């Protein structure tokens, strides 16, 4: 009977992570440049250029 | 740090800081004379209040 | 790849052990192969033996219709976690004699090679014993005479294993019961040495013996003091590493020291040929003496002949 | 056609060396090829490709791995062949350095 | 090295959810700190219409 | 219509969830990205097993 | 095992350090100024606290 074998369950690691809930693929043309994603530097806390009124 | 780490980065976004750098060293002094303080930092933030 | 190659002063003592005892060295009684594996277990499957496979039949009378069935076993492979204590590297102060203190990664990474090589053997070695023990398959010679004999010590074990004696061709023993053997053969009450064959390894059946300190064959003291060879079959322990060995080295500056502290762990498979490791009964990441006791070892072959080892006994 | 691809120094993930019949061969190498996918949104995160190359008993072997939402795709393995045929007996793919190939 | 991986992606995902998250808020806080706010709840019933947009 | 679950625009719950929708021009919300990341992993002793930090 | 792929050599993960160390100074002096922590140490790290 099937008693008798040794049952084996199959496993795999698929390794298969989760990523995230929201979609965040909206910058630049994304949003027509509505959100705009740069990647530059700045020093500081504030980063202020004046301009005339 | 890991460089085999997802990370974007290309586009022109990155380089407009030094681009425009550049085009005002190629104006002349008056770019650079003009806007100074992103070059000469003040002496003192306590004075330049 | 090493920082500082170890020099003709670092001659840290290596090991006292002999711990070449694998494959060609034991003929293939101990194997050492490498084979990576998930879990803490890694059991197979196969089919077992009918007892009653034929049968006496009595044509002349219908009679009844017995029933049979045909059942599994389950062979077992348990994982042993190893690992090393962390090593206080000296901070640049053992100078004054010393050439320098920093050749401290060389010294430790040479002796835990030895140290684990010991290791694995001690562990087979014990788990060996520890099975054959549960099995049933234990000679004990302690009462009869000096407590060892030339030969029929052996011829005693052969007679256990049985009408299959031939295929044991490995004896591992500590060096205390060959020195014995020396003696006894150097003493030839029966005259049947000459002075150039008094030196020989064989136990006259063309098994040789391998010699090893290693603690798992010696315990006691004095009167107490009892020695296990034990013989092995054609592959009858096996231990795989699953090449996973790890090691970090950290700075605690905070605690009065930077301390480089040295860490390292490894885990290798360690299965007994026709024996079956009880996991529950034991544990999931057994010491080495939760591998050396009894009833952790399940016999599973049906015949003791299938099952390879005996170990034999004396004081 | 035929294409010669430059990976940059950084992209070579894995290779092996093991010798058969005493022979140094390079058996396993795995490198990371950089693309943007050809869609229509704006994808502002880069696809990566994971190019895997083997060599086993003589013949050379390869494959493709694809990453989307935290899955891992696995392409069939394929032995590409020269133009009579024979497949191959090394990988092609050569990793130049400033002391030697 | 896996564990680094799995790190790696979902903090690639994580980064741009809160950098977009915070941009959000902002953006919302300086509008309602500039008067640009329009709200229509207070019109009836409070639910999305063309007429809001207009 | 960018559609988004962001957590700053919903505000609330049960009866009094106001979602809150913006209409943006060229270039309303600027991020950028300060590329000063740093990622450390710190290892510790004295243990059974090495223990790990990210 | 398991189909780790991508796992990196230990050798070359050694070599990424000094790998991204060269590309740096092939960047330019951006990128030496926004990774100086690592390069020019602090005259005292009680203020640097």
């Amino acid at each position: 009977a099937l008693s008798d074998l040794q049952v084996f369950n199959d496993w795999a690691y698929k390794t298969m992570s989760e990523v995230l809930d929201q979609q965040v693929e909206l910058f630049n043309g994304a949003t027509r440049g509505a959100i705009i994603l740069r990647s530059a530097g700045n020093t500081g806390d504030l980063s202020e250029a004046a301009f005339w009124a | 740090d890991s460089n085999n780490i997802k990370y974007v980065r290309e586009d022109a976004k990155k380089m407009h800081k030094l681009w425009a750098h550049i085009r005002m060293a190629m104006e002349g002094s008056r770019a650079i004379k003009d806007n100074a303080k992103e070059f000469v930092p003040h002496p003192d933030n306590t004075k330049a209040t | 790849q090493v920082f500082n190659d170890w020099a003709y002063k670092t001659m840290s003592e290596v090991l006292d052990q002999q711990v070449e005892l694998f494959n060609g060295a034991t003929r293939g009684a101990i194997i050492l192969r490498s084979a990576g594996n998930t879990g803490d277990l890694s059991e197979a499957a196969f089919w077992a033996k009918i007892q009653g496979l034929v049968r006496p039949r009595d044509p002349y009378s219908n009679a009844d219709v017995a029933a049979k069935d045909l059942r599994q076993l389950v062979d077992n492979t348990i994982k042993v976690a190893s690992g090393t204590p962390p090593i206080n590297i000296p901070p640049s102060m053992l100078r004054w004699i010393q050439k320098n203190p920093q050749e401290a990664g060389a010294v430790i990474g040479q002796q835990l090679a030895g140290d684990t090589m010991q290791d694995m053997l001690n562990n087979g070695l014990a788990a060996g014993k520890a099975a054959f023990t549960a099995g049933g398959a234990v000679h004990d010679i302690s009462a009869a005479g000096t407590g060892l004999m030339t030969q029929r010590a052996f011829n005693a074990a052969q007679r256990i294993f049985g009408d299959r004696s031939t295929d044991i061709q490995v004896w591992v023993s500590h060096s205390s019961p060959l020195f014995d053997l020396y003696d006894n053969a150097l003493a030839n009450a029966e005259q049947l040495y000459v002075f150039g064959t008094v030196n020989v390894r064989a136990d006259a059946f063309g098994r040789p013996i391998i010699i090893t300190d290693s603690p798992a064959l010696v315990s006691g003291a004095a009167e107490t003091l009892r020695h296990s060879t034990l013989g092995l079959t054609t592959g009858a322990i096996l231990i795989e590493q699953n090449q996973d060995f790890d090691s970090t080295v950290v700075d605690g500056t905070g605690k009065q020291n930077i301390t480089r502290q040295y860490q390292a762990e490894w885990s290798y498979n360690l299965g007994v040929n026709g024996y079956a490791y009880d996991i529950a009964t034991g544990g999931k990441a057994p010491n080495p003496t939760a591998l050396a006791t009894a009833a952790n070892w399940d016999k599973i072959s049906t015949s003791i002949k299938d099952t390879g080892g005996v170990v034999l006994v004396t004081k | 056609r035929p294409y010669i691809k430059f990976i940059a120094a950084e992209d070579i993930l894995n290779w092996r060396e093991r010798w058969v019949n005493g022979a140094k061969r390079t058996t396993l190498l795995v490198f990371r090829e950089e693309s943007d996918a050809d869609d229509d949104g704006y994808q502002i995160y880069k696809e990566e490709v994971w190019r895997e190359l083997r060599l086993v008993d003589g013949t050379y072997w390869q494959r493709t791995w694809r990453e989307n939402d935290g899955q891992l795709y696995v392409d069939d393995w394929i032995s590409p062949t020269k133009a009579d045929g024979s497949q191959f007996d090394e990988i092609p793919f050569v990793i130049f350095g400033s002391k030697n190939n």
